[PDB]
């Protein structure tokens, strides 16, 4: 409640005098009422970095900064960062703090959370290391993704990065009460705006009764200032922890990226003049990420996961924002523009695709030995494909000819015809379960669907409906 | 035939030995340049405590 | 569990026996919070390293006293310490309460227990930096501390007093073999501790779930902080780990350490100097970074016959990213350690389950405290095992079709497919000793290597249940004696006559 | 040159101009662009503008951050 | 190192004794003035150290310098940080020295232990008016024809030893057998490896080196001269590995 004058701006960060003993605590927001150009009164956001002493705190701006003259009335709530909960995040694009910026019309359910909570405690959170089970087959059988886990993202553009978004987004929220807390920290606008007219035109918000969509969307612009691609993450990680902690959905988390946020954590420090790290980021780079990422877990209420496309400067690895990103990472989804290329969707690679899951004591030993046996199945492949599909062809073997058959089948299985690339592309969507993708591959391998064309597992959904594509071929084949 | 064998396992060979030639002068190069970085940044903070 | 009828007197017994006492103690005002600091004007006598505490519960340590203020940094987020208010110098400098009653409670780097069990009762107080054993209060290691890994335990041995630093890149399995060895000890009279600096959450609590489920928890204390958590609490449990543990260690009970890792406390000093604008050296490390190793590194030892036959076995780890050794820390801990245990990212990418580098590690006291049996019996392990690491290379156009090489190919490939192992799943010193003097003498160069594993497995079973009597000369003789080597061999020969047919 | 408007701020003049420049040159590609018009606009180029902008941080003491550039 | 200084200061000074000075290892004692020399609040010289680095160095060396009333010989490690042989202080370091052996990670990863880089380690004293001429040439040679090999070692590893002349495998496998015979068997890391500790003499190194270069045992094998002691050693063990078939 403490009326506070602006003593100093420097840019985006503040100076704000306060009452001698009255003061705000840090990580509490501060609004600065000022004026625009024409003096109408509008109000820049600022969140406490620093106490600096002799009553005056410091604060970054989450707004622009243009409207706030030397000494204005700034305003403390007491409490940080609080954004809506509820049915109304649902279906709406939000900016950092919550205004929401759909322009239907304006937020409800005065619920709220502060945008910096601490993490679930020791006790809290679950130890049944649980498989998040997709429409996808090949992130089932191949990657298969940890419950609660973080998946990384490295496929460019054109290979199929954001219909993979929805494809997750409608598995989970068709098989089971999935809610997606799409937060897009560095979200260039025009690439937000074609990323929500997509979910627009794709079914996953309705717009004639929002609100029973399946997403809620939170955009962190390249144009807005050093703390707010901070925060969107944060804004997008408590309206997801809401939905673990009160209604028990499996929440879908996204953060893309994860690199603007460490670039943006970097640039707010390196304004507030704090002495940089090795390569460049902030002094404080581990507990920034950590702080971030060890809220998104699983309880015994429900579980958050998230999957978080990661950007490498110059692919180095060694850097550490990658080196510290997969700190927390569980598994990696690497896309190809190769399968892209080829024309098989899902363009993932699955002999670079990892995951702590697959092991055999874990997801059991017969999705072992199937992963095991199709991985050496594709690695026979690839490096036949300069032998044979080249220069060779010496009748190569007939136990190196049963790999090439079924190494044809398996490129053809692993797509699949999505829910939202029906419009797109024409292909009638299909949810396949992990048994039975399982038990697919395992009669793909074992020696019982040599005989059927190799496009009789290209753009299909179960085996058997892979069996019936291979009969109505043949009904075409006779014609 | 013989010798075009021979000389088709050399080549192997050879591009093996390059592989792993390049993958650690790749190392070496990170770290090259991370630690350039870090001096620039060094220096350039320190020279900005001076004054 | 009724309490009504207690409560109501045990309301009683805590106003009887009260002291009432009055004490001068100091009090100043706290000034500036920022990037874990806090500048107090008060404070004339403090004691650089009281456990100063502040009026919002979050308790501090003061270190920047120069003249009309004091710098103290706070153990955890310093948020609701409202300015101005007053702190209190608790008189005692930095110290930890110790008791037994940490034995299975998890507990953070403030000695505060977050089991949600309990609390723990300590009277004995230790100092979280006690100064570390001179040179007349140790003595040269020779018990073995054996991690029930068949490589580690064969052919780079470690002591009780022997630092070995387990080096290897993000996801190698050095969990794994920290895991392993505290298991493994489900007999021994090693008191373990393992201390986790800066880690997920989600892996603290399977290992917990482990340790738990294992029968482990009886002898192990866990003390967690986590990548949440501040700069400073990562940076400060290795020595509250060190505290716990050189307790149980000066009562001449012998006791194990592991800290994981001291990567994460390097970067935890690098954030913690650098909010303290201390200008930093190597690659932005701050100069002290080795003084803040060896100052708990050398704190694990052997202690004296006149001290107490005491030991402290730290088992310390350090990631390393793009596999490159010459890396600051850790080149440094290398300096500082005894031996290295390095975790190939590539054998284990390949399929080699514990991925041990055999060249690189290094034991200085690993032939002194391997025992007279694995020492006669992996010498010819580690000799053929050198010469297959050198006969791999170049295997293909020199050596292709000699008697030499296929027969190595086929004891160096089964040597390799003896040494691998379930995780969890350690084995004894008979079983050990049995599982390689097989690949020693040679008695699988016949079998498939495919069914290797199931071989070992069964001769394990085969001379557990009906050979009661190995057990028992390897135990007693500490020797591999001719006699167990007679009676080892009629079950390895009966074993190879129920596999073969 | 019929329609082509060239705003210009060579290396001569301060570096205050040179990070003007490219802003003037944005409100005219805006204003032509909410006359219902397409507009195109050319920078040239952004490292001259962002070497002005990093001295005119560095000499009001705006803390250096990588490769001197500033964080803004 | 000033107290274990003034410790020998006064041996050397007073009784006049040849004094031995072992300091373990002085990158330390750099290490302790780099550190306390950002708490003084000084300002930091290049990348880490103290600006007062060099004449910290001297301040030590230079009193342990031989007299015409004693002498002080120092053997000294200098742990060269991050594997880095250019940081500032052991490049502070190299003045100070009358021999510098620099110890490889490449040769210790490979196995030649002692690590010794041979040419990169140099001495003021290989002058052939101190070690005559015998000596100061077959050392000579020997560099050479290493460095030699170290020249070809890019074109080996990238294609092999086919592509070579003869003249030029010569020197490869003349410097192959060189690069075993460095190793020697220590008298301390007998209880790591196994094989006992070797002394052997100058006179005979010298005269093992001439067999070498002379080209008298260029036909036995190069593991033949591995981890051995004097020239009769690798002879009879490249005859004792011709016996077990
Ligand atoms: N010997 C083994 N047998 C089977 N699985 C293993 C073995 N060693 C390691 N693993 C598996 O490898 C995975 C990573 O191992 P581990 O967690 O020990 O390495 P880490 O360095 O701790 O990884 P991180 O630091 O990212 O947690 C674990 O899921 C573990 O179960
Ligand atoms: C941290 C506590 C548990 C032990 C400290 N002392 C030490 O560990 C050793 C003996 N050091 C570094 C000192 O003697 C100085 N003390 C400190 O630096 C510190 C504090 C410190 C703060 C920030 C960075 C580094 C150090 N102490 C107060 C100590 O008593
Ligand atoms: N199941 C599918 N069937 C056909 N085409 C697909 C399928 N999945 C993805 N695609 C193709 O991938 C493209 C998606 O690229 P996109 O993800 O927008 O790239 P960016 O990562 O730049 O956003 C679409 O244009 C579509 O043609």
């Amino acid at each position: 409640k403490n009326l506070g004058r602006i003593a100093q701006i420097i840019g985006p960060v503040l100076d704000v005098a306060f009452p001698p003993g009255k003061m705000p605590n840090i990580y509490n927001a501060l609004i600065v009422k000022g004026r625009d150009t024409a003096g109408q009164p509008m109000n820049v956001t600022c969140e406490v970095q620093q106490l600096l002493g002799n009553n005056r705190v410091r604060a970054v701006a989450m707004s622009a900064t243009d409207g706030l003259t030397r000494g204005m009335e700034v305003i403390d709530t007491g409490a940080p960062l609080s954004v809506p909960v509820g049915g109304a995040t649902l279906g709406r694009i939000f900016n950092v703090l919550g205004e929401p910026v759909d322009n239907l019309g304006p937020v409800d359910t005065r619920t709220t959370s502060p945008i910096h909570r601490s993490a679930p405690a020791f006790t809290q959170l679950d130890t049944k290391l649980s498989i998040f089970e997709t429409g996808i087959k090949v992130v089932d059988l191949l990657a298969p993704y940890r419950r609660g886990g973080k998946i990384g993202l490295f496929g460019g553009a054109g290979v199929g990065k954001t219909v993979l978004i929805m494809e997750l987004i409608n598995n989970i929220a068709k098989a089971h009460g999935g809610v997606s807390v799409f937060g897009g920290v560095g979200e260039r606008t025009r690439e937000g705006n074609d990323l929500y007219m997509e979910m627009k035109e794709s079914g996953v918000i309705n717009e004639q009764n929002i609100a029973e969509s399946k997403v809620a969307l939170v955009y962190g612009q390249m144009n807005e200032p050093p703390g707010a691609r901070m925060r969107v993450g944060l804004t997008a990680l408590t309206m997801a922890e809401y939905f673990r902690d009160v209604n028990e959905q499996d929440v879908l988390l996204f953060i893309d990226n994860i690199f603007r946020f460490v670039q943006a954590g970097s640039e707010v420090s390196a304004l507030l003049g704090r002495m940089p790290s090795a390569v460049g980021y902030q002094p404080t780079l581990s507990t920034e990420m950590g702080s971030l990422q060890e809220r998104i877990t699983s309880t015994k209420e429900g579980s958050i996961t998230s999957i978080q496309a990661v950007y490498v400067p110059a692919d180095d690895l060694t850097d550490p924002a990658p080196a510290t990103t997969f700190a927390h990472l569980d598994a990696t989804t690497v896309l190809s523009r190769g399968l892209a290329a080829k024309g098989i969707y899902p363009a993932v690679d699955p002999l670079d695709s990892t995951s702590t899951m697959l092991q055999p004591r874990i997801v059991g030993e017969e999705h072992y030995e199937i992963a095991q046996r199709v991985k050496e199945t594709l690695q026979r492949y690839k490096e036949l494909q300069d032998i044979i599909a080249i220069l060779g062809l010496d009748e190569l073997s007939e136990e190196d000819r049963l790999t090439v058959a079924r190494a044809r089948k398996i490129e053809r299985f692993l797509s699949q015809p999505f829910f939202v690339a029906e419009v797109f592309t024409g292909s009638p969507g299909k949810y396949v379960g992990l048994a039975e993708t399982i038990r697919g591959f395992q009669l793909i391998l074992s020696g019982e669907l040599d005989s059927l064309p190799e496009q009789a597992f290209y753009l299909v959904g179960n085996i058997d409906e892979a069996t019936a594509k291979a009969m109505n071929l043949e009904m075409e084949s006779k014609l | 035939a013989s010798e075009l064998a021979a000389r088709m396992t050399a080549m192997s060979n050879a591009t093996d030995n390059a592989n792993e030639l390049k993958k650690t002068l790749s190392i070496n190069y990170n770290r090259a340049r991370q630690a350039k970085i870090t001096g620039e940044i060094l220096e350039i903070v320190a020279g900005a405590n001076a004054c | 569990t009724i309490r009504a009828d207690e409560i109501s007197k045990i309301i009683r017994e805590r106003i009887e026996g009260y002291n009432r006492e009055v004490k001068v103690v100091n009090t100043g005002t706290v000034l500036q919070v920022g990037d874990g600091i806090a500048r107090i004007h008060g404070l004339d006598e403090v004691m650089a390293g009281e456990l100063v505490e502040f009026e919002e519960g979050t308790i501090g340590i003061a270190l920047n006293l120069e003249s009309n203020n004091v710098g103290v940094v706070l153990m955890g987020d310093g948020l609701m310490i409202q300015e101005g208010s007053s702190v209190k110098a608790t008189g005692r400098i930095a110290q930890i309460p110790v008791s037994e009653a940490y034995l299975g409670r998890v507990i953070n780097a403030l000695a505060k227990p977050i089991d949600g069990r309990g609390e723990i009762t300590a009277s004995e107080s230790r100092l979280i930096e006690s100064p570390a054993p001179g040179i007349m209060s140790r003595r040269s290691v020779y018990e073995p501390l054996q991690t029930g890994l068949i490589a580690i335990d064969a052919m780079i041995p470690v002591g009780r007093g022997q630092r070995e630093l387990i080096i290897g890149d993000r996801q190698t399995g050095k969990t794994a073999v920290a895991t392993d060895t505290i298991l493994n000890q489900q007999g021994q009279n090693v008191i373990c501790v393992y201390v986790a600096i800066g880690q997920k959450a989600s892996s603290v609590a399977q290992v917990v779930t482990n340790f738990q489920e294992r029968g482990a928890m009886e002898y192990t204390i866990v003390v967690a902080e986590t990548a949440d958590s501040p700069a400073t609490l990562q940076y400060l449990a290795p020595y509250t780990g060190a505290a716990l543990a050189e307790y149980f260690m000066y009562r001449e009970r012998h006791t194990l350490i592991i800290y994981d890792d001291l990567s994460k406390q390097a970067q935890a000093y690098r954030q913690m100097s650098l909010l303290l604008r201390r200008p930093p050296g190597r690659e932005a490390y701050p100069g002290d970074v080795f003084y803040l190793h060896s100052r708990l590194l050398e704190r694990a030892a052997k202690l004296s016959s006149l001290l107490g036959e005491g030991s402290m076995t730290a088992l310390p780890i350090v990631e390393t990213q793009a596999g490159d050794v010459s890396a600051y820390i850790p080149t440094n801990v290398i300096s500082i350690t005894d031996g290295q245990i390095f975790l190939s990212a590539d054998l284990f990418n390949a399929g080699i389950r514990p991925a041990i580098n055999v060249g690189i590690s290094v034991s200085r006291v690993g032939s002194a405290a391997q025992i007279k049996a694995m020492k006669k019996v992996a010498g010819k392990l580690k000799l053929e095992l050198a010469q297959f690491a050198e006969l791999e290379a170049f295997a293909q156009f020199a050596s292709d079709l000699d008697k030499a090489t296929q027969n190595q190919l086929a004891r160096g490939q089964r040597l390799r497919e003896l040494l691998k192992q379930p995780q969890s799943a350690p084995l004894t010193v008979e079983e050990q000793v049995m599982t390689i003097y097989t690949g020693t003498n040679g008695y699988l160069d016949s079998l498939e290597l495919d069914q290797v594993r199931k071989y070992l497995v069964e001769l394990r079973t085969y001379v557990k249940t009906n050979k009661p009597e190995f057990q028992e000369i390897i135990s007693s003789t500490k020797t591999f004696t001719e006699e167990a080597e007679a009676l080892l061999k009629e079950a390895i020969q009966e074993q190879m006559e129920r596999f073969l047919l």
